[PDB]
RNA sequence: GAAUUGGCUGUAAAGAUGCGGCCUACCCGUAGCAGGACGAAAAGACCCCGUGGAGCUUUACUAUAGUCUGGCAUUGGGAUUCGGGUUUCUAGAAACUUGGAUUUCUAACCUGAAAAAUCACUUUCGGGGACCGUGCUUGGCGGGUAGUUUGACUGGGGCGGUCGCCUCCCAAAAUGUAACGGAGGCGCCCAAAGGUCACCUCAAGACGGUUGGAAAUCGUCUGUAGAGCGCAAAGGUAGAAGGUGGCUUGACUGCGAGACUGACACGUCGAGCAGGGAGGAAACUCGGGCUUAGUGAACCGGUGGUACCGUGUGGAAGGGCCAUCG
RNA sequence: GCGACUGUUUACCAAAAUCACAGCACUCUGCCAACACGAACAGUGGACGUAUAGGGUGUGACGCCUGCCCGGUGCCGGAAGGUCAAGUGGAGCGGUGCAAGCUGCGAAAUGAAGCCCCGGUGAACGGCGGCCUAAGGUAGCGAA
RNA sequence: AACCGAACCUGGAGAUAGCUAGUUCUCCCCGAAAUGUAUUGAGGUACAGCCUCGGAUGUUGACCAUGUCCUGUAGAGCACUCACAAGGCUAAAACCUUAUGAAACUCCGAAGGGGCACGCGUUUAGUCCGGGAGUGAGGCUGCGAGAGCUAACUUCCGUAGCCGAGAGGGAAACAACCCAGACCAUCAGCUAAGGUCCCUAAAUGAUCGCUCAGUGGUUAA
RNA sequence: UGUUAUGGCGUGCCUAUUGAAGCAUGAGCCGGCGACUUAGACCUGACGUGCGAGCUUAAGUUGAAAAACGGAGGCGGAGCGAAAGCGAGUCCGAAUAGGGCGGCAUUAGUACGUCGGGCUAGACUCGAAACCAGGUGAGCUAAGCAUGACCAGGUUGAAA
RNA sequence: GAAACGAUGACUGAAUCCGCGCGGACCACCGCGCAAGGCUAAAUACUCCCAGUGACCGAUAGCGCAUAGUACCGUGAGGG
RNA sequence: UCAGGGAACUGAAACAUCUCAGUACCUGAAGGAGAAGAAAGAGAAUUCGAUUCCGUUAGUAGCGGCGAGCGAACCCGGAU
């Protein structure tokens, strides 16, 4: 058998591409925030980089 | 009263050096106040670090103590 | 509780709150700026709550 | 472990028959002694460690036997005062109540005596009594019992102190760098201490001056600075960031070429593009503050929009996205 | 010195100043008693006992005696007021239907015990102090 | 029922065991780590960093030279801040001659160090994509510092080398010191450190001196 | 080849370690037993084979001194997004700045097999203190209950 | 949990074919089905027992036993 | 096989929900099997047509200190 963490999900961590894994951008989620608006605007959608193995296997079925 | 304080490093110092080949947005020089000084073809950022807006090559001038600018040459 | 405090900022007709207030030590009942929501023309904010 | 197993002194992981130098010692036993072989016995009960255990404790957490308590059921007629219900009728009351409440009653039920010892039957019969007990549910109490928690660094542990962020030595002229090394700050502030536009230039001392006279205040001359910059220091600053007024919010939405920095995850700086503003005559400068401290991932939720999802379909519950709060 | 005394204990390092003990005291308990074993409206023990009795606690023959502090905690009473659950109540807010109706929430008022609150209580837990706390050591003893 | 802070037996059950111990045939090739961050973390783990294998690229690697910029240590100095020595002047701060100390002083300031270009020159590693790791207790000496008594085979950072995993010669013996990195054989030759009276391989060597103490072969005021 | 005398040289083995001849662990000796496995249409790589823009079956059926059949289903082939959805484009957004992606380098995939790892399960072998369940024990011992038995001899001298 | 539906422990308590239940709060429409009565072979599991077979063992292996739940241990359960 | 009861070590790198697992164990009933079984169903095609077993769906949809982890069904292919 073998599970998916679906921590891995929903959750950021998009499997997609020519196989590398996208990440989200995360502080000031919604816990409180007066800071700038330049960061508050820059939480899109990041992108990791030397921990790919880990989380691909965590949903290498694409969840 | 022991005191164990202090405080995590800053990467503070000159970045790119003298006749190097730099890029627009390069940043160039790291400095508390502006012991380097702006300078032509040089911005400097609201930390007062200054940083290129052209490309080429790079700076030198230095003769006034507290007097010391970056430029960049095309 | 406090003294400075944080204030929604409400459209003159419009949605956009932007969250940035500041001092009640000398502000008393003052607050009031412009900035634009969803209509592109910058407009009032009251920002009473 | 195997041994063909001496003394001194020296070295070796720091107490040497076994390594080095020097001394002594023919081979083998028997009776004895108890310095050595870190002699033997029990993988130290002390001590420290393990996100081991178990006994016990309490106003540590959490349940729970037990127990108290309101409602409902077993559970029943009556009289009585009834906040009121319905058709009754010359504000008004008899058929009646849905009930609560003392009070009272005897067929439920409990319990006792009579040839029939526990039980069953009649009881001239006796007493209690719709309470109690029991069944579900509500809340309290509940170390009686039960499952667990009880951090780390640490010149052994404990006690004391210390856990994040900023500044300066140390830090060896690049960045970096430990110590329970040496010093000191932060968990904020500012409707203006912000944008821009315009304009002033500070300490300190000397002579002379109204109550003040070492130091208020004015006046002249000196005056890279000996000031100031909201706070800690360090850098920086005289063409100003310092001191002052006019307008107003760029204490903006959509973005982000490129780089500093970090194992990540975070963090820093940012030219330039669009929508729309602001000050300026303009060039131009504005996406907070001279800069470096004023801070918390994720989860779960509150509030405002949006109309993406929404399980037969059309909605709505619920969810997502954007913004914010804890 | 300690304990009054006979006695009892750690089978296998402790026999004692430990335990119990007569005597004393507080409190509980009206009889299907309190309390204890129990899957149990079963049955028993208390006890074929009934307050001169039974349970629980602490002291520990006998003699002289057993002081001050009810603030805290515990316990017994009070029970004007505050708080408080299910339940009764359902005014009002929304969906969804053309409508009838169905439907998600949902208050105010009224709802117990308990706790806050007020008294008392020490042979109740306790306390009798550092050059304000509720009070601060009555007798007797003291380098034990 | 010969070990009772919770009996014995069987079962769950191969409990769990970041902890100890053990883990066996052969030759060949390469060859580490005891660091950094985070951690109910500290003798455990995750990610980096260092090893290896394969693929791609193809000198991009390494020293060394030249050119260029960056730096506030050593030293030094007293022009700021603190401390501070003898005088003059005076209502003593200040001011002058003479005179100093400094990690948190700096008017100055090296040698060295780092970044970039070049290869004007000799070398041969580099980088990227993947599969497998181990390691995350380091120790000693010289140099530079803190803590300590300018103690320690102390402790904690930096820096080079060795041991760790390094055999061989020297240092009597002796991980770290000196010389030197062991593919196998030889009853052949040259050297290094260190040696040449006998144990003990090799000049009782040659020329000038020195010490008459066994100094050599154990400190100082 | 066996055995000797004599010279030179020469600090057991393992483990654990900064560092072992160590006066640190283990072991009397010899024999034999004794520890990196298995499983699954599971993941991810190396090598090899078949067929290749396509590759392959599972359960089962029928035949078995032998294996064929069986397309249900699985993997490539389209990506971007929270998603509806668009689609070599897509998402953010009021359009022009980006993220990911196809082109170009179209690296060609798939089913088997052996091997290196991974996951799950005792998962390299041996070792707990303990936790829970159902039973066995009061023939020892702590106690209770019913019924029996036992205590030479001597001294003292209470009430009445 | 927006938590439907089945299930009973306690208290209540309907409707008939223009009627009743469901379709994941709920409503309308549209669909699926007739509860509170029973029985029902076969495809499935297992291995005390028997037969055949084996890139299974062959005397420390293989079942504990080349036979033995014996000897032996325990008061016993039980071990062996 | 079905039923009435129903653990805990353990994992979560501590532990309460959670897991271990309706596993072990105890008890009741029955047979060669047993259970289940003839739609107030599945489900979204106005498809299907008792039950059981196998393959696949698919570790998908979901559940979850949204942690550790747990984990369906329909369609379709078979046995009957
Ligand atoms: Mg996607
Ligand atoms: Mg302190
Ligand atoms: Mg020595
Ligand atoms: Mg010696
Ligand atoms: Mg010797
Ligand atoms: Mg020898
Ligand atoms: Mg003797
Ligand atoms: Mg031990
Ligand atoms: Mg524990
Ligand atoms: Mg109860
Ligand atoms: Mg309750
Ligand atoms: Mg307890
Ligand atoms: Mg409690
Ligand atoms: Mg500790
Ligand atoms: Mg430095
Ligand atoms: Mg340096
Ligand atoms: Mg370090
Ligand atoms: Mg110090
Ligand atoms: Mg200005
Ligand atoms: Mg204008
Ligand atoms: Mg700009
Ligand atoms: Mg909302
Ligand atoms: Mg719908
Ligand atoms: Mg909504
Ligand atoms: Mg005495
Ligand atoms: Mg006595
Ligand atoms: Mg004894
Ligand atoms: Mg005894
Ligand atoms: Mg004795
Ligand atoms: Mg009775
Ligand atoms: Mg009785
Ligand atoms: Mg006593
Ligand atoms: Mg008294
Ligand atoms: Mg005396
Ligand atoms: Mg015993
Ligand atoms: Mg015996
Ligand atoms: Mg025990
Ligand atoms: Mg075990
Ligand atoms: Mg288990
Ligand atoms: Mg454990
Ligand atoms: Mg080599
Ligand atoms: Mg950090
Ligand atoms: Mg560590
Ligand atoms: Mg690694
Ligand atoms: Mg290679
Ligand atoms: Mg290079
Ligand atoms: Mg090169
Ligand atoms: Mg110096
Ligand atoms: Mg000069
Ligand atoms: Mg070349
Ligand atoms: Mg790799
Ligand atoms: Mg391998
Ligand atoms: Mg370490
Ligand atoms: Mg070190
Ligand atoms: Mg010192
Ligand atoms: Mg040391
Ligand atoms: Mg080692
Ligand atoms: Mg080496
Ligand atoms: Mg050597
Ligand atoms: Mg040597
Ligand atoms: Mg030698
Ligand atoms: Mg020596
Ligand atoms: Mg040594
Ligand atoms: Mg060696
Ligand atoms: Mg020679
Ligand atoms: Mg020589
Ligand atoms: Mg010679
Ligand atoms: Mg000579
Ligand atoms: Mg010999
Ligand atoms: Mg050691
Ligand atoms: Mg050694
Ligand atoms: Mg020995
Ligand atoms: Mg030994
Ligand atoms: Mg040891
Ligand atoms: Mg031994
Ligand atoms: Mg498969
Ligand atoms: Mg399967
Ligand atoms: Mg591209
Ligand atoms: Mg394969
Ligand atoms: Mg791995
Ligand atoms: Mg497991
Ligand atoms: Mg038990
Ligand atoms: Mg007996
Ligand atoms: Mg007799
Ligand atoms: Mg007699
Ligand atoms: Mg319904
Ligand atoms: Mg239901
Ligand atoms: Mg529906
Ligand atoms: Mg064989
Ligand atoms: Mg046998
Ligand atoms: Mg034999
Ligand atoms: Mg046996
Ligand atoms: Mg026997
Ligand atoms: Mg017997
Ligand atoms: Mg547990
Ligand atoms: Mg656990
Ligand atoms: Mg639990
Ligand atoms: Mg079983
Ligand atoms: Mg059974
Ligand atoms: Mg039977
Ligand atoms: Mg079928």
């Amino acid at each position: 058998p073998k599970m998916k963490t679906h921590k891995m999900a929903k959750r950021r961590i998009k499997i997609t591409g020519t196989g590398k894994v996208m990440a989200f951008k995360s502080g000031k989620r919604h816990q409180n925030t007066g800071k700038s608006g330049d960061e508050i605007r820059g939480k899109g959608k990041g992108f990791v980089l030397a921990k790919a193995e880990w989380a691909r296997m965590k949903l290498m079925l694409p969840r | 009263s022991k005191n164990g304080r202090d405080s995590n490093p800053k990467y503070l110092g000159v970045k790119k050096f003298g006749g190097e080949v730099v890029k627009a947005g390069n940043i160039l020089v790291r400095q508390r106040g502006t012991k380097f000084k702006a300078g032509q073809g040089v911005g400097m950022g609201r930390d007062h670090t200054l940083f290129a807006l052209s490309d080429g090559k790079v700076v030198f001038i230095n003769k006034g103590k507290g007097a010391r600018f970056i430029s960049i040459e095309a | 509780p406090r003294i400075i405090v944080k204030m929604e900022s409400s459209a003159g007709t419009g949605f956009y709150y932007t969250t940035t207030k500041n001092r009640r030590n000398t502000q008393a009942k003052l607050e009031l700026k412009k900035y634009d929501p969803v209509a592109k023309k910058h407009v009032v904010f009251r920002e009473k709550k």
